[PDB]
């Protein structure tokens, strides 16, 4: 389903849904 | 970086989860 670019902030909306509950932001 | 590189192009899900945490 990562089938897409990725532009304006959905990168960040991307990487929040497929990283799940470990995370991704900062630390 | 992983900005510029989504945008202009397809990444894959590898790429992504690269930068989970």
């Amino acid at each position: 389903f990562v089938n897409q670019h990725l532009c304006g902030s959905h990168l960040v909306e991307a990487l929040y849904l497929v990283c799940g509950e470990r995370g991704f932001f900062x630390x | 970086g992983i900005v510029e590189q989504c945008c202009t192009s397809i990444c894959s899900l590898y790429q992504l989860e690269n930068y989970c945490n």
